[PDB]
């Protein structure tokens, strides 16, 4: 396997923090969807 | 198959984004929501045209949390025609407003009675004006707000819907559902509260809800996991003891986002229910829950690309669907400004182009004729058959 | 002394959550115009109230009615409540009515330009509609004490320590009448906050300075004080201790933002100078009840 | 001048609701001066909630000022315009107005315009029109020709059969009083069919309204025939699928029982009542429990006892132990109310265990509600059988972290003291009164002080002098100035009831001592205290002690002390 998915865990956090600046703050739907996509620490 | 005819475009960059489209129960008047509070209303020419406009909401800055709440009318719903004046429920992210759109009834009366500024007395201030101001007869439709609902939704509002018995209407935010009486706007009955005490464990988001069209007690609310729960207020006052749960190899990272159902609508007959998840339109007979009666695919090629759409914002798009008045057919939007009609009779699907890049998020279907209305982002289309 | 009995009637009027006329508030404000406000031993100290007028009525119910009960308020009464103007009027009314039994301390939220950048001007436009009411409400800020040095033993203010102000003698040299941009000790002394880490720090807010146990020991032993009472930020359980009884924070707005479950408190100071925090819950006000699991009468 | 206000209503345009309303609400002189002929009333048609409501409020009075018996039909098109509005409250007032003028219309006008107006409203497809008509039929029917009496029932049936649910809601709502004047055989033959349709309607809001209709229908028809005519519909309503209908049947249950008589109650309502108390919805148990007292008191005395112990009271056992706070609180409010029926034996057997169970609930509201109604039990068995189990609940309530619970119990101490009596209250609760006086929350200190006043009123002078006054004065010694101030408020309220002798001789000296208190708060509260008690004080002692001490305070360094001391002397006329 080569790095095609590690992007996703970082983007999971990157979109959580990028929401707080925009109009209306957090949208709990989009925030939970962004937060549920992740990556296992070890295999 | 239905030979849909290309719509005439009558309406039409950030405030003008049609966040909802809705025909009245007898579909003569069409009201479209917006992201700028301007509910542009059209009505069918008596054998559609720009009828009126009203600023349903202003940018209500919350001073307790400093949240710059937008004027985003996420739902437009009509009421039954109580009198000659039509009514519309408009809901922004935080609060609902009931509106009255009445014609100018006193047009003749205003012309039939007039005197001088001092009621026909001498030395009137505006002596000429009174001679001409007496001609006030006009055919314009006058918008007016009737009742203001309270600030009940602590979260972004996603759905409202008039009940079958015209005393109450549903309101659901991403965590809770409140039932609002139409005239009594000072209080609401919180009928559903899925909220976990600690927000740490937030798994379920109520993405959409509606009332059963013929039964005043049956309503459904979607979920982030796709499990559509059909609640029945007959069982108990609080509807946490739901009556049914509808739920269905490809278990990618994003299984938790594809399973989210952005929209749920009952058939006009209330015999079937159609739920739009991200990838598929699932049509359920209300008596069988372990699988739909028919599953429909909205876009095939997008199932594998769940990272690319997740780098982008596109994968969060809220799609919606609507039925034929006869329920024989259903229709939903797809990306690239394309929407698809899923005929349940012949199982033949025809995609249609409105005239990724552009999303047909919201659309509507006239409940008495093969007329469908489409909420393109910066355009509105009303396709005929 | 007819105007005095009229203001005694304004007490009743204000308690009904009704705002005074511009003429009434101006006649009061004109008659309203230090850093060492030596407060005698029996006094009640209150934290943020932030315009929660019903919660302020509750607060008076908990602490007590003035002039009977003395008061000294660390300042936050405008930006965060539905009844900003109705709170500020009651406060300054108490002050001018009882100049020696009520004290109001300059807060961190109270300015002219940033409040205009914020909404409070819009709030006053909704309430009154004009600039004069807001202006009259702002000029009292310059004449409001910066700190409350209760005695040689206990010290209290809205903020906390600063890089430039170690000794009480320095507190004396501070000027109350100063509206100048955000930079300088004028912000530090109001917007400061403590933390368990010992050293300087900065935050995403306007300029405000933090401090730890080391700075608290410098400020205390160099002054013979016993606390640095604060009310700057939100604290759950109503009062937050720090640095082993060297810094303490009071919040007096129960359920600060209606979303939050935070308790609130106020500290009574006895004759024998001793802090006694009082715990109280948010008022029984239902407002618009949306939570009520007792089905509303329209559905029954 | 003052007379043209009749026409300024719309002479001003782009009006203000306040100006329009004030221009509109001036009826006395204009109705006789201008409205007789100039109105021929299209100025009376403005479309807004408050103005429409005001129009209705005023149009209801034109009958006596305009020559009603001849022309009153001229008032109908205005009231028609008001009745067809969307606003429900406006429609209600418009219909009340039409109902008022109905009593003054002559049968000729009633027949010529009034009945055809009702017909036109039914004919008007805007369902608010139909909605309005539902309430008008009830007053025109008694005096109109038998032909019209028959024709009206056809449209009324059409109303009950209309496919607009709101119409059926209104129709069902007004059917109750309508049946009161319809011919008895016509009620049986013509109303019962449509009533059955209403009570079985698809929409639950419609079905839930049929039960008050059933109440009135049962009040009218002979009791002997209700078992066949109405009761089959009531059975299926009381056991309806929706908890809302069950709630309403439980709520209207007292009226139902009164209407259908006790024999049918014993035969059909009691089992239904059990099925309501056991319902899976907390709200239905709440409604049913609320009415259990009245229902039992309304049953025939022969069956009431045995019916309770056999069918209801065993269900009460489950209600007292219910999982829902609201259900336990609701039953708790009334449950003692069964005591007059079950007082001698049954109260000890079942009701006392039920009380003691409720007196230990986690929620304070349950315990508060039980202690709020103890009268029902104290008059039959006496408080001694309860006191031993009342004392821990009131003690626990009086110490809740939520001070509002302590306040809530303080409000009931005089009722409690009157019930528990002189010995028990001063043995066990007086200490709790003092516990509230010293309490850290001012709201508690204040409420407890004013409460203590009521206790002195209930007990009189010598009791308070012997036991209470010696303690309240001891709070003067407290280093906490708030407790001294509470002594001043206590002294203040006590002076009114304990009188001039006890106040000036035993109690008053304590106020002078703290007049020189080092805290200005205690000093000026001494001023305010003498200012309030002063009129009760003797002129000799007032001049000897009150005057020179008040005068001393008028020269203090504190402007507040000087202000209040001067104000006191002024009010006392001493200086
Ligand atoms: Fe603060
Ligand atoms: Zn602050």
């Amino acid at each position: 396997f080569k790095l095609e998915a590690h992007r996703i865990v970082s983007i999971s956090l990157g979109k959580i923090y990028n929401s707080r600046v925009q109009r209306g703050g957090i949208k709990l739907h989009k925030n939970l969807l962004v937060s549920l996509v992740l990556r296992s620490a070890r295999q | 198959d239905i030979q849909w005819c290309f719509s005439q475009v009558k309406g039409a960059a950030e405030a003008d984004i049609i966040s909802t489209v809705e025909f009245n129960h007898s579909g003569e008047l069409l009201a479209t929501g917006d992201k700028g509070g301007r509910v542009v209303i059209f009505q069918q020419e008596q054998e559609y045209n720009v009828y009126s406009t009203f600023q349903s909401h202003e940018p209500e800055f919350d001073y307790l949390k400093s949240l710059e709440i937008e004027e985003k009318i996420n739902k437009i719903r009509w009421l039954p025609q109580k009198n000659a004046a039509q009514f519309l429920l408009s809901t922004n992210d935080k609060t609902i407003k009931l509106w009255k759109i009445s014609e100018r009834d006193k047009r003749p009366e205003g012309y039939n009675l007039k005197e001088e500024d001092g009621r026909y007395r001498d030395p009137t201030t505006v002596t000429t004006l009174r001679v001409p101001v007496f001609r006030p007869m006009d055919l314009m439709v006058e918008a007016s707000p009737r009742r203001i609902f309270a600030n009940a939704h602590t979260y972004h509002i996603n759905s409202i819907s008039i009940n079958s018995d015209y005393e109450t209407y549903l309101s659901a935010d991403d965590l809770r559902i409140n039932l609002w009486h139409l005239e009594i706007t000072d209080r609401s009955f919180n009928i559903v509260d899925i909220k976990p005490a600690n927000m740490e464990e937030l798994t379920e988001v109520i993405t959409a809800a509606e009332f059963h069209p013929n039964s005043c007690n049956t309503f459904v609310y979607s979920s982030s996991k796709g499990t559509i729960r059909l609640c029945d207020m007959r069982a108990s006052a609080l509807c946490d003891r739901h009556s049914k749960l509808f739920e269905e190899s490809n278990r990618s990272f994003f299984s938790e986002i594809i399973s989210s159902i952005s929209d749920v609508k009952f058939s006009h007959s209330g015999r079937y229910m159609m739920t739009r998840d991200y990838l598929s339109v699932k049509i359920w007979d209300l008596n069988m829950e372990n699988r739909p009666v028919e599953t429909y695919q909205v876009h095939e090629y997008l199932r594998s690309k769940l990272c690319s759409l997740y780098e982008n914002d596109c994968i969060f798009d809220k799609f919606e669907c609507c039925w034929n008045g006869s329920d024989s057919v259903v229709m939903t939007g797809s990306y690239n400004n394309f929407f698809r009609m899923f005929d349940r009779n012949t199982k033949r699907d025809i995609t249609l182009e409105a005239s990724f890049n552009k999303k047909i998020l919201h659309t509507a279907w006239h409940p008495k004729e093969n007329i469908i209305a489409v909420a393109t982002t910066n355009n509105l289309y009303i396709f005929q058959d | 002394k007819v105007f005095t009995k009229e203001l005694d009637q304004w007490i009743e009027q204000l308690n009904e959550c009704k705002q005074l006329s511009e003429s009434q508030v101006k006649s009061l404000c004109e008659k309203a115009k230090s850093n060492v406000q030596e407060v005698r031993c029996p006094v009640t100290v209150c934290g943020d109230v932030h315009g929660q007028f019903h919660d302020l009525m509750e607060l008076f119910r908990i602490g007590g009615k003035s002039p009977d009960t003395n008061y000294l308020f660390m300042g936050d009464y405008v930006d965060r409540g539905y009844y900003s103007v109705e709170t500020v009027t009651l406060l300054v009314a108490l002050k001018v009515r009882y100049r020696e039994r009520i004290t109001i301390l300059r807060g961190n939220h109270e300015s002219r330009q940033i409040t205009q950048v914020y909404g409070f001007y819009d709030e006053c436009l909704r309430k009154y509609g004009n600039a004069n009411v807001w202006k009259y409400f702002t000029d009292l800020f310059d004449y409001l004490p910066l700190t409350a040095l209760v005695d040689g033993q206990i010290f209290c203010l809205h903020g906390g320590l600063s890089p430039s102000i170690d000794t009480l003698d320095h507190i004396r040299a501070l000027d109350r009448l100063q509206e100048v941009p955000h930079e300088g000790p004028m912000c530090d002394l109001l917007w400061s906050d403590p933390d368990d880490r010992g050293g300087w720090g900065i935050s995403p807010r306007g300029a405000g300075y933090t401090f730890g146990q080391d700075i608290s020991e410098t400020f205390n032993h160099a002054n013979g004080l016993t606390l640095v009472s604060r009310a700057h930020q939100l604290v759950m359980e109503g009062y937050n201790w720090c640095h082993d009884r060297n810094v303490v924070t009071i919040f007096s707005a129960p359920n600060y933002c209606y979303r939050c479950g935070n308790q609130a408190a106020i500290m009574e100071l006895d004759d024998t100078l001793k802090y006694s925090f009082l715990q109280f819950d948010p008022a029984p006000r239902r407002g618009e009840p949306h939570v009520t699991r007792r089905t509303p009468d329209y559905f029954l | 001048s003052l007379y043209p206000i009749a026409v300024l209503i719309d002479e001003l345009r782009n009006e203000d609701v306040q100006l329009r309303l004030n221009s509109i609400k001036k009826l006395s002189t204009i109705a006789l001066a201008l409205g007789v002929e100039r109105t021929r009333l299209t100025d009376t048609i403005y479309d807004e909630d408050e103005v429409l409501l005001a129009l209705a409020e005023q149009l209801g009075t034109f009958t006596t000022l305009v020559g009603g018996p001849e022309y009153v039909h001229c008032l109908l098109p205005p009231l028609e315009s008001l009745a067809t509005v969307e606003e429900t409250v406006v429609r209600d007032k418009a219909v009340e107005s039409l109902r008022a003028i109905s009593h003054e219309h002559s049968p000729s006008d009633l027949e010529a315009h009034f009945v055809p107006l009702v017909k036109r409203l039914a004919g008007g497809d805007w369902f608010t029109s139909r909605t309005s008509a539902c309430g008008l039929f009830s007053v025109c029917y008694p005096r109109v020709s038998s032909a019209v009496k028959a024709e009206l029932r056809q449209y009324f049936r059409n109303l009950c059969s209309d496919d607009t649910p709101m119409v059926r809601r209104a129709a069902a709502s007004k059917l109750g009083e309508f049946a009161k004047v319809l011919e008895l055989d016509n009620v049986k033959s013509e109303i019962i069919p449509m009533f059955s349709n209403l009570a079985s309607d698809e929409q639950d809001s419609v079905r839930l309204l049929a039960v008050e209709a059933c109440v009135n229908i049962a009040q009218l028809l002979p009791q002997e025939d209700l078992e066949a005519l109405v009761m089959p519909t009531l059975r299926q309503a009381a056991e309806d699928k929706s908890w809302r209908v069950r709630y309403m049947v439980a709520d209207k249950f007292t009226e139902l029982q009164k209407a259908v008589g006790p024999e049918i109650t014993k035969t059909d309502l009691v089992p239904a009542f059990q099925n309501l108390m056991k319902d899976c919805e907390a709200e239905v148990r709440a409604a049913a429990s609320h009415k259990v007292k009245e229902f039992c008191e309304n049953l025939s005395a022969d069956c009431r006892e045995n019916v309770i112990m056999s069918q209801i009271l065993p269900c009460i056992k489950e209600l007292v132990s219910d999982a829902n706070q609201h259900v336990k609180s609701a039953l708790a409010s009334v449950i003692m109310g069964l005591s007059p029926i079950l007082g001698k034996d049954n109260t000890i057997e079942h009701l006392l265990p039920l009380f003691l169970a409720q007196l230990k609930d986690e929620c304070p509201e349950v315990r508060l509600n039980i202690i709020s109604n103890l009268d029902c039990v104290n008059e039959v068995i006496g408080i001694r059988q309860l006191s031993q189990s009342l004392l821990p609940a009131i003690v626990e309530l009086a110490e809740d972290a939520k001070w509002r619970v302590r306040l809530a119990i303080i409000e009931y101490m005089p009722l409690l003291a009157g019930q528990l009596g002189v010995e028990f209250f001063d043995e066990k609760l007086n200490s709790l009164c003092m516990a509230w006086l010293v309490d850290h929350v001012y709201a508690i200190r204040e409420a407890a002080t004013s409460n203590l006043k009521k206790l002195v009123e209930k007990f009189g002078k010598e009791w308070a002098h012997a036991t209470i006054i010696p303690k309240v004065l001891a709070m003067s010694g407290d280093p906490n100035y708030l407790h001294r101030m509470t002594t001043l408020f206590c002294i203040n309220v006590l002076s009114e009831v304990c009188g001039q002798d006890i106040t000036t001789k035993h109690m008053l000296p304590t106020v002078l001592r703290m007049a020189g208190d080092p805290v200005a708060n205690v000093r000026f509260n001494v001023a305010k205290s003498l200012q309030k008690i002063g009129p009760i004080l003797d002129n000799s002692t007032l001049q000897s002690e009150v005057k020179p001490i008040l005068e001393k305070l008028t020269q203090d360094q504190d402007v507040d002390v000087k202000y209040f001391a001067q104000e006191a002397l002024t009010v006392l006329s001493l200086a």
